[PDB]
C-alpha cells in the first residue's frame, strides 16, 4: 500500500528535519567556517584526556538528537521497548556517523567540529588516526553520490532500524519497517541521482560504518585501561552506559 | 539502560 509507504516517509523526513544537531539552514551559514591556525594548535596541544572529554561531549550531544530522531518516528515507537533500546544502543553511533556526512567538506576534508570546520589533523591529541581517518573516509565516500536531506533522513533511519541486530526480541518486526523505509527511499532516490545503482551502493556500505562505530569502541576500551578515572566520573553518563 | 530509558521517556 503506497499510502502506508508515502506516510511512513514524510514522518522520517519530518522527524529529521527536526532532529539534527545542526539544520541545513544553520549549516549554510556555518558553510565557510574553518578553525584558524590558533585554534588547531589549541587542539593539537590539549592532552588526550581532555580532547577524548571534548569529543565524548560532542558525540553524546549527537547521540541524544539521534534518541529524539527515533522517539519522532510512528513505526519506530510501535517496536517493542527492549528492542528500541537494542536498536539505539547498537546503532546511535551509526546514525551520527551518517548525519556527521551532512557537516563534511569533502574538498579540503574538514568536519564540523565545535562550530567550525577542521581537518583530521584536529584531533591529533587522540592518538587515534585510524579511527579519524576511516571516519573521514566514509563520510567522504557518502558525499560523492550527493545525497538529499530526504534521502539522508531514510537512509539514517534504515541504519537505525536494522533488523540485523543481536538481541532483536522481534526481529520480522523491525525487518519489516525496514523494508518499507527501503521501498520509499528508493523511490526517492529517482527524483534525483539519474542512473543509480545509488540504492545497493548506501546499502554496501552498512558494514562500513559499523566497522568505523566498533573501531571507535576499540579505541575507547583502550582509553578505559589508561584513564579509567576520567571514564567513569569526567564523560557524559549516557556515553558510559552506551559504550561500557 | 537508566539513562537512554530515561530518555525516551522524556
Ligand atoms: C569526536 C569524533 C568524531 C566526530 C564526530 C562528529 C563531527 C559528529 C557530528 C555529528 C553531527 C553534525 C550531527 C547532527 O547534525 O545531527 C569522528 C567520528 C570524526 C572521529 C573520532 C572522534
Amino acid at each position: 500500500t503506497m499510502s502506508e509507504i508515502d506516510r511512513i516517509a514524510q514522518n522520517i523526513i519530518k522527524s529529521h528535519l527536526e532532529t539534527c544537531q545542526y539544520t541545513m539552514e544553520e549549516l549554510h551559514q556555518l558553510a565557510w567556517q574553518t578553525h584558524t591556525y590558533e585554534e588547531i594548535k589549541a587542539y593539537q596541544s590539549k592532552s588526550r584526556e581532555a580532547l577524548w572529554q571534548q569529543c565524548a561531549i560532542q558525540i553524546t550531544h549527537a547521540i541524544q538528537y539521534v534518541v529524539e530522531f527515533a522517539k519522532r518516528i510512528t513505526g519506530f515507537m510501535e517496536l517493542c521497548q527492549n528492542d528500541q533500546i537494542l536498536l539505539l544502543k547498537s546503532g546511535c553511533l551509526e546514525v551520527v556517523l551518517v548525519r556527521m556526512c551532512r557537516a563534511f567538506n569533502p574538498l579540503n576534508n574538514t568536519v564540523l567540529f565545535e562550530g567550525k570546520y577542521g581537518g583530521m589533523q584536529m584531533f591529533k591529541a587522540l592518538g587515534s588516526d585510524d579511527l579519524v581517518n576511516e571516519a573521514f573516509d566514509f563520510a567522504k565516500n557518502l558525499c560523492s553520490l550527493q545525497l538529499t536531506e530526504e534521502e539522508i533522513a531514510l537512509f539514517s533511519s534504515a541504519v537505525l532500524i536494522s533488523p540485523d541486530r543481536a538481541w532483536l526480541l522481534e526481529p520480522r518486526k523491525v525487518q519489516k519497517l525496514q523494508e518499507k523505509i527501503y521501498f520509499a527511499l528508493q523511490h526517492v532516490i529517482q527524483k534525483n541521482h539519474l542512473d543509480d545503482e545509488t540504492l545497493a551502493k548506501l546499502i554496501a556500505k552498512i558494514p562500513t560504518i559499523t566497522a568505523v562505530c566498533n573501531l571507535h569502541g576499540e579505541k575507547l576500551q583502550v582509553f578505559k585501561q589508561s584513564h579509567p578515572d576520567i571514564v567513569n566520573t569526567l564523560f557524559p553518563p549516557l556515553y558510559k552506559e552506551l559504550f561500557n | 539502560h537508566k539513562i537512554l530509558h530515561r530518555l525516551l521517556q522524556e
